[PDB]
């Protein structure tokens, strides 16, 4: 399969943001 | 004689480095939370969606609403779990974070 | 809430692209060349100065090592190939392709 | 040895472009 290219703040944005903070599960190294 | 706005640079900014190292950023922001870029990387092969958040800590957030069925069973097979995952890692890492990613998509399957 | 400047975004920008790709553009033009950016990309390992050029596109890449100690071209001239001394001339598809030798020859241990 | 990093148009300029457009050896892979 090839991908195709994609064509190029709210407080709903602002809200997730602070979960995905909360949710992050932290690593230190690749 | 060949006036670049402030505007028109950023553009040209975005447009150097898609070419250059497979990476888009569409949207820059400030919150309280900290800095915010929404991001596409990748080629023909995989492109993969997310959010990276500077708090150094960083925050990386997979976007999988983009990838038609296809796509993510494509990506499944050829991105390891925690890439999947709602990530935080130290900004010394973020350049490790984005050879795996070019890495992980590159990857046949 | 928060304002950023079409300038401040540009800085933003860049800062991000050289912790993430290793790059730092520090300066667009335009001429009646092209369009051209002035360009350091490498990390502890190994740095190299560059200059890009945009003209169907070609790319025109220029090594810059005025910037660079005597021992670091020592360095360097182990570390990179002899075309990557050279000034080239390629098409824009293979620019991802010279990104990556770049940072790979930089990384490589000697 | 670890490289140190560096801190952040004139006729002159635009002039060596040309030159180095003229030097340039074309090459299509990598």
């Amino acid at each position: 399969l090839k991908f195709k290219r994609h064509k190029n703040p709210t407080l709903g944005e602002r809200l997730d943001n602070l979960q995905d903070i909360k949710k992050a599960k932290r690593v230190e190294n690749f | 004689l060949y006036f670049q706005s402030n505007a028109e640079t950023i553009e040209i900014i975005k447009d150097l480095f898609e070419h250059l190292c497979g990476v888009r950023v569409h949207r820059t922001y400030e919150d309280d939370t900290g800095l915010w870029f929404d991001t596409s990387q990748g080629s023909k092969n995989g492109i993969m969606d997310y959010k990276l958040g500077f708090v150094t800590e960083v925050i990386y957030v997979p976007l999988l609403k983009q990838r038609t069925a296809e796509e993510l069973q494509e990506l499944q097979k050829k991105l390891p779990d925690y890439l999947f995952e709602t990530l935080s890692f130290p900004l010394r890492s973020l350049n490790q974070f984005y050879i795996k990613m070019s890495k992980s998509l590159n990857k046949k399957v």
